[PDB]
DNA sequence: ATTATATTAATATTATATTTA
């Protein structure tokens, strides 16, 4: 239940903040509080102010995993989502709105999964 | 007393343990959900005066059921047992009657799949 | 009693708050669900009239509906209680209270009130009939989420010492709430509404912006109030043409809009001079 | 009970620090998203304020708010516990404890709180209601990530060598947060704002970016303070284009703004001498 | 999904940045902390402070490869990226900010690819 | 407990090396990118004078907050288990505890620390509140690479030849830090922050660029400490003003400064001696 | 005219010379 290849902006903005939570979590099992506490209240409203930030922290979270191949991985799926990315708007419309948790949930089901990340970067 | 078979089997919804509402909910109980503090303000023309036809005979059930049990559900702010139920028993008389294309009939249970 | 017809273009923004908020949606305000054009209903601009009445006169024959312990009932046994208690036959009866009511009071003489509770009076039709706001660039929700370093209840205070209670206060960066409203004369002759409350209603309309302020609305002011008053009781042109002459569109090469310095209002009363009158209080 | 309003025009800017931050979005202030001015809650002014009148003060009648070891409902039960405590018939007992706690507190006085909890007592509209800030020139955002040489929990992010635990302390170069804000009369009648709290709350508005400062926030200072003196409760002029004579842009040839040496604050009090005053606390 | 004829100064700044990043991995696979673990986190505020090191440090990586042609290529797409790039802004608006990322995000997955960067070389 | 308000214009320099540098950005330190003024955060400052009082000190009831090997936890549950074990009623225990800990602790007392993990005990407003330095010339960044003669870990790099790790040691040439701080006297009531708490701050400010150095930084130095003591708790006139009266520019004719004969700090105290003090422990 | 209240998953994308009267 995921749509790589809808070119929705709110879809693509989800999905890279749902891989964001997950590398956060995959970090440190024993977080407290994560991105999604504090970050995800203004991530479809304020994209451009929330967006960089975590892109800023994003290489720290990758170096802090214990695996440097799952890493790879998840910068792989990073970019395999940001491709239908051309820009980070201002602002998210509506639609846009509901978009982003839409594929946030979508991206956050499909990583939360046994053989399904790892199959589709092994056709790369 | 197939019609009224069908009617509870329509209405047939989700308990919880230990729940006091009973397993086939009373009529007036069930259209108490729909009016607006006390049983006696429905309408005597399409709620207490066709529901029970519909249900007692199997016809098909208004989009006046619908319409109430929306009102009464925002307006209440809850859904509890008697709102739902009558929604599904509406949904599934449809489905049966032609009123309802792309949905689908439910089930007793959660349907975990519809993609609606 | 007013004789004209008048086609008010009322033109509102919002610089950051919560205007017109939708308690069916939490604490957000009315916007387009398929555009985004944020939605302002009428009854806070009534709500915004009858606080400038409440604070610019306090007198008699121009009541102003109280709020909160005004129980409805109890006022219209007051005003039952006056020159028909009962001696007129129900009927008109009804009708005498009606008219008494619509002389003294300004809320239901310039708009209308439910006068049908226990003690019935018939109901007023009313005069000026505003209409829902609506804005033209899709707005956008910026959900300004603050906190509070004090608990409400003991029962949903923390098991430590840091009480804290967050939530949301929605806000709103731009919006010009196209506003229509239409202002009828049979009900007018009715009701009793004079050219004097016309003059007062319009004065209300204009500066209620100023005064009836509050932290979640933050700051609003209206941008301009063309009336177009007609020449008789009867219909020239239809209005929606008359509403569309005043459009308000995007200026220049520009994604959305923060201030009026965005804004192009077209102003071109060119067709509306055959039996209409134009005249500009607020803009 | 004061009989004016006052519409001023607080300016204030931040030199090194996070002045308002969070619309939930980690540690960053608000700033615009589709310009990038930055954005400052009034609550974050009403807070200084009260601070301010916390630390110069300490008396009763004049109730401060306490800070996390001051739940609500216990505050309202022994408020309650005065003069009305039974024998009022609930009614006009909500109304008579609302007034008590507007002669005895001063938040709710100048400001407002929410009195409806378990034991009702009305809520009071507010005469002083503050807008939301924003600047005029984009600023940016530095983002000053910082260390620390000391773990907190005892989790497995705890490494053998360096507990450490870094993190992100945003900061802003300039940003003069064009603030807003209306006095009203009817409310303050009613809340018994006197002229004295009136000018208790200029004093705490003027110096209270003095004494609240804190190591997030930097350092903050008020530039100017243009109270809009009315004359009666009526309405004048719209208050868009009062705001609007003391217009704030760029200075010569600069890109952006560092220090009060690159603005030039426009002040004509030219069209504002009909029936209203000026004057000046801040600058 | 990368436009390269943009002409917007955050694409050119992320889309050097990934390239910076890329030819740092490809300078030793065995890298522990890279430049986006301590460069990006002001990259997109602060750019002239970070890749003038940056561009410093760039001629000695490309010397670090074991291939001379490798080197010659990532320099040639340097180049191509820093066409629109007329000069290193003070401080990326919030716009801009985003745009930062977008562009990184884009190159990097423009980069990591079998045959695109190559075949976008012979055609020059 | 102090009852002045001291508000302190610390100023320091960089001979050759790296002050205040940035995570964010490899190991430079922290410049204006619109203009180029070097940034020194306060934590920095904090930690040196955390370092002064561990080195001149040794005794109780003035904790020194330890290094890598302390568990904020494990401090907290320490300091849980001494007079408010249980017996305290959760609320008022956390302030007591949040006393004793100010009462034991110096970091918390004069500035503060997070007491809100596991155990929570409240937490400290704190009295004196440092800002962020910033220079007024506009710094460059020298940045001195230099090598090193023998590897770390088995990477890729230590072939065969002389297994080399260089990389880059940035400097800093000079920058007056034109530092700022405010301090106020309600939370050092709270705190109790004495008289002999703020002398030993002081000293430790005057005197922590002696001690506190190492390779990175370089040889760093305060200039002047010219501290406002006020005279009562409320606030005379604007900090801004009076922070503006010890401004520091260029001398004569020169690009950059090198050193103290290049820079005129213009010191002319004439209008903040109506009820302020001033004092000189630095300069 | 309630219910319920404890953790999914994690091991490497890529990598070979523009231009030089």
């Amino acid at each position: 239940g995921l749509d790589r290849n809808r070119q929705d902006i709110g879809y693509v903005l989800g999905r890279l903040f749902a891989v964001l939570e997950k590398i956060q979590a995959e970090a440190n099992p024993g977080l407290n509080a994560t991105i999604a506490d504090r970050y995800f209240g203004s991530a479809s409203s304020t994209p451009i102010a929330v967006f960089g930030t975590l892109m800023r922290l994003l290489p720290h979270h990758l170096n802090k995993l214990e695996f440097e191949g799952r890493a790879v991985q998840l910068q792989w799926e990073i970019r395999q989502i940001l491709e239908h990315c051309q820009r980070f708007p201002n602002h998210l419309n509506l639609e846009q709105q509901g978009l982003f948790a839409i594929g946030y949930y979508h991206e956050t089901q499909f990583l939360f999964t046994k053989d399904a990340l790892k199959n589709l970067f092994n056709e790369a | 007393s197939e019609s009224i078979a069908a009617w509870y089997d329509d209405l047939q919804m989700v308990r919880g343990e230990n729940s006091p509402y009973p397993e086939y909910m009373p009529l007036p109980r069930l259209l108490g959900n729909l009016v607006l503090d006390g049983k006696m303000e429905n309408l005597p023309s399409d709620l207490i005066a066709q529901i029970t036809d519909a249900a007692l005979n199997n016809r098909v059930l208004p989009v006046s059921l619908l319409q109430a049990a929306l009102r009464r559900n925002k307006a209440e702010q809850k859904i509890t047992y008697g709102r739902a139920s009558l929604l599904k028993a509406y949904i599934n008389r449809a489905i049966r009657a032609g009123r309802l294309k792309n949905m689908k009939e439910l089930t007793m249970g959660l349907d975990r799949n519809r993609q609606d | 009693t007013i004789e004209k017809r008048y086609d008010f273009v009322f033109l509102f923004d919002v610089q950051d708050g919560n205007p017109n908020g939708d308690p069916d949606a939490g604490n957000l305000p009315r916007i387009d669900p398929q555009t985004g054009e944020g939605l302002v209903t009428d009854v806070c601009l009534k709500r915004k009239v009858r606080n400038f009445i409440q604070m610019t006169q306090n007198d008699e024959h121009h009541d102003i509906f109280i709020r909160e312990k005004g129980i409805l009932n109890n006022l219209i046994d007051e005003a039952h209680e006056q020159e028909n208690v009962k001696g007129k036959e129900k009927g008109e009866k009804t009708e005498a209270a009606r008219q008494y009511m619509c002389s003294r009071y300004y809320d239901i003489r310039t708009f209308g009130a439910v006068m049908t509770t226990g003690k019935n009076a018939g109901q007023v039709r009313g005069p000026v009939q505003l209409t829902f706001s609506r804005s033209i660039d899709p707005i956008m929700t910026l959900e300004h989420s603050i906190t509070r370093m004090a608990v409400t209840n003991e029962k949903d205070a923390s098991e430590t010492g840091d009480n804290r209670t967050m939530g949301r206060k929605f806000t709103v960066p731009y919006g010009l709430y196209r506003c229509h409203g239409f202002i009828s004369t049979h009900f007018a002759k009715q009701t009793g509404f004079s050219e004097n409350d016309l003059e007062l209603f319009w004065q209300a309309l204009v500066n209620m912006f100023d005064h009836d302020h509050s932290a979640a609305r933050g700051q609003m002011n209206a941008r301009g109030l063309y009336v177009f008053e007609h020449s008789n009781n009867l219909g020239d042109a239809p209005a929606d043409s008359l509403f569309k002459r005043i459009q308000v569109v995007k200026k220049d090469g520009v994604e959305v809009v923060r201030s009026f310095d965005d804004y192009l209002v077209s102003v071109d009363d060119k067709n509306l001079e055959e039996t209409k009158l134009l005249r500009k209080l607020g803009g």
